[PDB]
C-alpha cells in the first residue's frame, strides 16, 4: 500500500536469547574463588566443590558479610596468590529490603569485591549467578528487578574495565542440573559469551534485533486524565504539548514542586486553548503519602487513564567510587515512585502505562552506571505487570533534540560516535506506533553503525551486535 | 533413538519447556490480557 515510515521502521529494535552452542571445556589448576558469604552455604556450595576439584580448581572458600569497606577483604585477597575463577554466589536464595528495594546488600557487597579486586592487581574475571533475573520469553516469570540492577551495574562494569569482569551467568532458582551439564563449558568456555542464561535444555544470550512495524488502525483515547510525573521539565512539557495537540480536557503534569517549580503562561495557555484546565501537581511522587493525597485529588469523572513516570531526579552515572546508598539516594524518586503508583493502581482500570526509561541501559555506556539500576528496575516491573495481565510500557529513549537538560558535553561524546541526535516531533509518532501493536519495552533509537562499531568494539569481542546486517557496516 | 525413549518412560518425566525462537516467531504480541484479541494464544510452553 505505502509505507512512508522508514524513520521509526528503522528506529525499531528489540532483545532476545537466541539459543548458542557451548565452548571448551577445561580441565586446568588455579585457585578458584568461591565467595560463600556468611549465610550461602548450600547445596551450591556441595556441587561448586565437586565441580571445581573435578576440574582441579582449587576451591577458595570466603566469608563475607554487610558492607565491609573496600580495603579488608583486598588485604586478605592478597594472602592468597593468583586467583584463577571468582564465582560470586551472593545474590542467590536471598530476599530483598522491600523499604528501600534499591538499596540491596548484594550490589554493594559485590562493587566493593569488584573495587577490591582492582586494587588486588589480579584481573580475574568475576562470575555471577543470578536466578529468574531475565526471561527468555513471556511464558517465563521474574520475581525481582533488583537482579536486573545487578545485571546492568555489571555490564556497565565490563564496559568500565575488561579485565576485571567476565560472566554474568543466570541459573533458575532452586536447580542443580543447569549447572550440573554445563560448567566449565560456560564459566571456562573458550568462546567469548557473557550473557549466559542456563536453563533446561541449553543456553541463551541477550541479542540485538530490529522490529518491524506491521500495519495497524486502533489508537489509545486521546481524552482522559493521565499522570505525568517530572512536570514541564523539558520532554515532560514537550510531552505535555503533543498531548494537548492530541486533545485531552484534564491531566496531571505532577513535578517534584509542580506549579511553583515554574508554573509558565504558555504551558497554561496551550493546556487550555488546545485543551482545558488541566491540573498539574500539588505535591512530590517520592513519598506514598504524596500519593494518596494525589488520589485524594482526583474529583469525578473522566478518570485517570494513562500513567507517563517521566521522573527527572537522574544526576549522574559516572562509577569511579561508587556506593550502593550513592545510588538509592540519587534514584529515589522513580524507583519509589515507580513502585508508588504500581501498589495503588492495582485494580483501577488504566488505559496506558509508561514507565518512560532511556537508553543506555541494554548496553550500558560509561558514564552512565546510575540510570542502569532504575531502568532495569522500571522493565522489571514493566514485565511483571505484563505477566500478570496488566498494561504497561518500558520504552527505552536515547537523547532529544531539544533536551536542554539531558543534552550537554555527554550528548557531543555519543554524537562523534553513533547517534547524533533525534528530533521530538518524530518520538510522539514513534510512541504511537509503539502503544499501538501492544509493546512492551521497544527500543527507539538511530545508530550510525560504523562509528559505533569502532567506538564500542575497541578491546572486547561481543555477540551481542552480530545479528543485524545493517550493522556489518 | 527409541532406546532414548524407553530411558525416558522408564525414569518418568515430562518434555515440556516451552515455546521455541529460531523459528523467528514473533512471540511478544501471541498473547494479551484479553483472551478475545485477534491473534493472541493461550499456551505457554508445550513440548517442540
Amino acid at each position: 500500500r505505502s509505507t512512508e515510515v522508514d524513520e521509526v521502521s528503522a528506529l525499531r529494535y528489540r532483545i532476545e536469547w537466541r539459543p548458542t552452542g557451548a565452548g571448551e571445556p577445561a580441565r586446568l589448576d588455579g585457585t578458584w574463588l568461591v565467595a560463600k558469604y556468611a549465610g550461602t552455604a548450600d547445596e551450591t556450595s556441595t556441587a561448586a566443590r565437586e565441580a571445581l576439584e573435578s576440574a582441579g580448581a582449587r576451591v577458595r572458600e570466603l566469608v563475607v558479610d554487610a558492607r565491609c569497606g573496600r580495603d579488608e577483604l583486598a588485604e586478605r585477597l592478597r594472602s592468597v596468590g593468583e586467583v584463577a575463577g571468582v564465582l560470586s554466589l551472593l545474590a542467590v536464595d536471598e530476599a530483598e529490603p522491600e523499604e528501600a528495594p534499591l538499596a540491596l546488600a548484594s550490589l554493594a557487597d559485590t562493587l566493593s569485591l569488584v573495587q577490591a579486586m582492582v586494587s588486588a592487581e589480579l584481573g580475574c574475571p568475576l562470575w555471577t549467578v543470578t536466578e529468574s533475573a531475565v526471561a527468555t520469553g513471556p511464558f517465563e516469570r521474574v520475581r525481582n528487578a533488583a537482579h536486573g540492577a545487578l545485571w546492568g551495574v555489571g555490564r556497565v562494569i565490563a564496559l568500565e574495565n575488561p579485565a576485571v569482569w567476565g560472566g554474568l551467568v543466570d541459573v533458575p532458582a532452586g536447580s542443580v542440573a543447569e549447572l550440573a551439564r554445563h560448567l566449565a563449558a560456560v564459566v571456562s568456555g573458550g568462546a567469548g559469551e557473557d550473557q549466559l542464561a542456563l536453563r533446561a535444555d541449553g543456553v541463551y544470550g541477550r541479542r540485538w534485533v530490529r522490529a518491524a512495524a506491521p500495519a495497524t488502525d486502533d489508537e489509545w483515547k486521546p481524552t482522559g486524565t493521565v499522570l505525568v510525573t517530572g512536570g514541564t521539565g523539558g520532554v515532560g512539557g514537550q510531552i505535555a504539548r503533543w498531548l494537548a495537540r492530541r486533545g485531552a480536557p484534564h491531566l496531571l503534569l505532577v513535578s517534584r514542586s509542580g506549579p511553583d517549580a515554574d508554573g509558565a503562561g504558555e504551558l497554561v495557555a496551550e493546556l487550555e486553548a488546545l485543551g482545558a484546565r488541566t491540573t498539574v501537581a500539588a505535591c512530590d511522587v517520592t513519598d506514598r503519602e504524596s500519593v494518596r493525597e494525589l488520589l485524594g485529588g482526583i474529583g469525578d469523572d473522566v478518570p485517570l487513564s494513562a500513567v507517563f513516570h517521566a521522573a527527572a531526579t537522574l544526576d549522574d552515572g559516572t562509577v569511579d567510587t561508587l556506593t550502593g546508598e550513592r545510588i538509592e539516594r540519587a534514584s529515589r524518586a522513580k524507583v519509589l515512585g515507580a513502585r508508588n503508583l504500581h501498589e495503588l493502581t492495582r485494580e483501577l482500570d488504566l488505559t496506558a502505562f509508561v514507565l518512560f526509561s532511556s537508553f543506555a541501559s541494554a548496553f550500558g555506556a560509561p558514564g552512565l552506571g546510575g540510570y542502569a539500576p532504575g531502568n532495569a528496575y522500571l522493565d522489571g516491573l514493566a514485565q511483571q505487570r505484563r505477566s500478570d495481565g496488566l498494561p504497561a510500557t518500558a520504552v527505552a529513549w536515547g537523547t532529544w533534540a531539544g533536551s536542554g537538560m539531558a543534552e550537554g558535553p555527554v550528548a557531543d561524546r555519543f554524537r562523534r560516535h553513533g547517534v547524533i541526535e533525534m528530533p521530538p516531533e518524530t518520538a510522539c509518532r514513534a510512541l504511537q506506533n509503539a502503544l499501538d501493536r501492544a509493546e512492551v519495552c521497544p527500543i527507539v533509537i538511530d545508530v550510525r553503525w560504523d562509528r559505533f562499531l569502532l567506538a564500542y568494539t575497541a578491546q572486547r569481542p561481543t555477540r551481542l551486535f552480530d545479528e543485524i546486517d545493517d550493522a556489518r557496516r | 533413538t527409541p532406546e532414548e525413549f524407553w530411558e525416558l518412560l522408564s525414569e518418568g518425566r515430562d518434555a515440556v519447556a516451552g515455546l521455541p525462537t529460531d523459528r523467528g516467531w514473533d512471540l511478544d504480541s501471541l498473547f494479551h490480557p484479553d483472551p478475545t484479541r485477534s491473534g493472541t494464544a493461550h499456551q505457554r510452553g508445550g513440548g517442540f
